[PDB]
């Protein structure tokens, strides 16, 4: 029984990559690929915005004079955000912007251990010469999907549903490997598509660790 | 016209594609229909009837 | 107030206490049948596909 | 309408198979053979049954 | 611990007298302090009554004779 | 937008009245989340009383069926618009095109009986993306009649009820705008001469976004009003 | 964030021997299917074991033939030989001999013992002989392998049931922890041919899967 090994990592794009597992015994390819796909899609840790505190907004069903979107759309845009904080498990960001122009993700005055992987992600549009917004973005780690109406105070906090799942599409593939004199040795190619806030090798290693921990029961 | 438009991309002309099961990870032993249908949401919500 | 123990008491009053599920047009006598409840999270009464 | 379709697709034979002429030694071995992808669900075999 | 009661119906064959007999037994086991003759498995009184019917050591005649011997013992207990 | 349509969505969207269609063509001088300003071209201006035209969009308000009608802009700043075109889509519209639902990636197959008779088996990505999560603005009224023994007051103090339930209310008995009130809380504290305060119905969440107080003449006011 | 609900084998209650039904709970949401499918796929097609591969009968040279004095046909003999569960030591493959003569059933206890090679179910019948002058003798070939190798893949050919398991079928059902809504409760039902215990085969497959996932485990 030969053991698989990470032999190749193709970072073909900024987000989606292609790891390669080789060699695999005949039949083990599909088993490991499906188990890793299920675990990666289900249980990978990530960071997403949880609470937003805009200064002049009391509830997420109002509007602010100067922005081009309702506060609900801004909350949806912040829900669609990516970040890869390193040491902390809960960080409060901030955003101050004035004048006409789109408010991208680059305008967040990120701290040292905050890495916005897509600075050009547009959040909202300001259509006034002198109209400033001040949102106190809160980011924390987690796992899976935790909606707002299920977790666990002031009337200035806007709760945002979070999706702590860096992965977006996992597709594996089993095919014959390049061994010198042998057949029935599979080569697994797990093509994953994250949002950039996780390293593919780290994701595969963590999925394997979770599977081994689960099988430690017997 | 539908089949020609499907062939304009890289989709099968028959409309049906191969689907793999999400849990067992093995192929459904028949090509199944996959496409984009426009789903509504009628306001016969369960919480207004319970 | 729905404390943390009322659910642990509801599972004892409902263990083997059947309920009658009746559809609106009760044409024949099989339109009213009795089932042993199984508590689920949600708001829809699940019904066995055979009946 | 769905159990009927399942039992009609399961209990039906076509004249070809992944493995057709093979002879099986029990229903449990037939399930093991099918779930392993070694013989199609619509084979024409001779299983020994009690 | 109970799904269908066909065997208990076979024990006392009316399927309507069974309901009354089980009701009397379960009411004796619930309001009265009488104890089950079979080991209860965290079940309700009705299921235990039906199970005691299916174990064979209960019916209308048995319930009546038990109640009557208890009544005569109670009458003698006044002294 | 519906991927497969009929071309009648344009007429239904424009000729319904829920979307703000431009009256005279021009250029968007100032686009806001609740206001659109059109600088009409000089050929479309009258000699007297020319100026410009202002479109006041209809923000979150209650419909007859307790749904939400909310016009939102579809044009960008400094974008040349022509006469009779959509400037802001109403409820369930996309660039002046009737869009009542979402394009779901369906697949026709029996799946373990969870779509047995006519049921649907919806993936969790659909609820993660909030594609079908809708808003339901509903109004709750708390009238104050003057029955026998005297009229009724709207004070924030309620007998036999502690301050935990009265935390959300203000000093005048009316809940603050923006409260994350759930089922069973207090919205308006109304007392009956010897409690009949307005409470949110059972099992319904919410977020107060409007409080309007109508006081009959003769009563001066309450400070919240 | 990395805290996961660790399952424990709540009960390993077993039907009559080689029919144990394992049930562990509570699994994380979705992990029941993953564990069950992986264990089933490993136990079904990749397990070490020893089974009869080919058998050369002395008087039979064609699969569709009949020997006088034998009430059965050759196909039933091959089916019986396939169900012959055997256990072999470090020797990779050996050959047993089945000389038999006289009227009476031919069970698995009437085979040459060959020393270390042991039959786990000697009561398993093979042939019935109806004539005193009728005799049967064969040289069965038992080989050690991994999985299921049908005769269609490869002097009579017998399908090789290398895997010690006989029927594995998991079943995942909902189970609730004291506060969380939806978890999984893996219920594994396993039958073997007697050469190995079911609870032993389960941990064998778990070890096989765990050793595969050690090159890229965070430890």
């Amino acid at each position: 029984f030969l053991k698989p090994r990470l032999v190749d990592i193709e970072q073909v794009s900024s987000t989606h990559a292609k790891v390669t597992l080789e060699p695999l015994e005949r039949g083990f390819g599909h088993t490991l690929g499906n188990a890793l796909r299920r675990i990666l899609l289900s249980s990978m840790p990530g960071c997403a915005v949880t609470e937003v505190e805009i200064d002049g907004v009391l509830h997420e069903y109002s509007t602010k004079e100067g922005v081009q979107e309702d506060i609900l759309e801004i909350l949806l845009n912040l829900k669609g955000l990516a970040v890869r904080v390193q040491g902390k498990d809960e960080v409060i960001l901030t955003l101050n912007k004035s004048g006409i122009g789109p408010v991208t993700a680059a305008d967040i005055t990120h701290d040292g251990d905050v890495e916005i992987v897509k600075p050009q992600h547009v959040i909202c549009h300001l259509t006034d010469e002198n109209a400033s917004i001040s949102m106190r973005i809160k980011v924390q780690r987690g796992r899976g999907y935790v909606p707002a109406s299920t977790r666990i105070r002031p009337i200035g906090r806007l709760l945002v549903d979070a999706c702590y799942s860096p992965v977006e599409r996992i597709a594996y593939n089993v095919e014959a490997a390049r061994v010198e004199q042998r057949t029935d040795l599979d080569k697994l190619v797990i093509e994953m598509e994250t949002n950039g806030t996780i390293d593919p090798e780290e994701a595969i290693r963590r999925a394997a660790t979770i599977l081994a921990e689960q099988l430690e029961a017997f | 016209e539908i089949k020609e438009l499907l062939k304009l991309g890289d989709l099968p002309t028959s409309g049906q594609i191969r689907l793999y099961d999400g849990r067992t990870g093995e192929q459904f032993e028949r090509p199944v229909t996959v496409g984009y249908m426009y789903m509504l949401k009628l306001n016969h919500l369960v919480d207004d009837k319970m | 107030r729905e404390e943390a123990v009322v659910w642990d008491i509801l599972d004892e009053v409902i263990r083997e206490h059947p309920v009658l599920l009746n559809r609106a047009p009760t044409l024949h006598r099989l339109g009213i049948q009795a089932f042993e409840p199984v508590l689920i999270e949600g708001k829809a009464i699940q019904l066995h596909p055979l009946v | 309408q769905d159990v009927v379709l399942g039992l009609y697709y399961m209990t039906r034979d076509c004249v070809n198979a992944k493995g057709e002429g093979m002879v099986l030694t029990g229903p449990k071995e037939a399930e093991r053979l099918y779930r392993s992808g070694l013989a199609s669900l619509h084979a024409r075999v001779k299983v020994r049954i009690t | 611990a109970r799904v269908t009661v066909q065997d208990a119906v076979e024990k006392i064959g009316n399927r309507f007298d069974l309901v009354l007999v089980a009701a009397r037994r379960a009411r004796q086991m619930q309001v009265g302090g009488k104890d089950p003759l079979v080991p209860e498995e965290n079940d309700k009184t009705t299921v235990i009554a039906l199970r005691e019917i299916e174990e064979g050591l209960i019916n209308n005649q048995i319930l009546d004779v038990r109640e009557r011997q208890e009544q005569q013992e109670q009458e003698a207990a006044e002294l | 937008k519906p991927l497969v349509g009929t071309g009648m969505e344009r007429a239904v969207a424009v000729d319904s009245g829920v979307t703000a269609v431009a009256k005279r063509g021009g250029v968007v001088q100032y686009v806001d989340a609740s206001r659109i300003v059109i600088k009409v071209n000089e050929d479309e201006m009258y000699p007297g009383e020319a100026g410009i035209d202002i479109y006041n969009l209809t923000k979150y308000t209650r419909s007859n069926q307790n749904t939400c009608i909310n016009q939102m802009p579809c044009v960008s700043l400094g974008e040349p618009v022509e006469r009779g075109d959509v400037l802001a889509d109403g409820p369930s519209t996309d660039l002046g095109e009737l869009a009542l639902g979402q394009n779901m990636r369906v697949a026709f197959m029996p799946w373990n009986g969870y779509n047995f008779e006519d049921s649907i088996l919806v993936s969790e990505r659909v609820v993660q993306e909030d594609r079908f999560t809708t808003i339901h603005i509903q109004e709750l009224a708390c009238v104050s009649r003057d029955t026998k023994l005297g009229p009724e007051e709207i004070t924030a103090d309620i007998p036999n009820v502690g301050e935990a339930a009265l935390s959300k209310l203000d000093e005048s008995g009316i809940v603050y705008i923006g409260a994350e009130v759930t089922g069973g809380d207090i919205l308006v504290g109304k007392v009956t001469p010897k409690d009949s305060s307005l409470r949110v119905p059972n099992g319904v969440s919410g977020t107060v976004i409007d409080v309007q107080v109508f006081t009959r003449d003769g009563v001066e006011k309450d400070k919240r009003a």
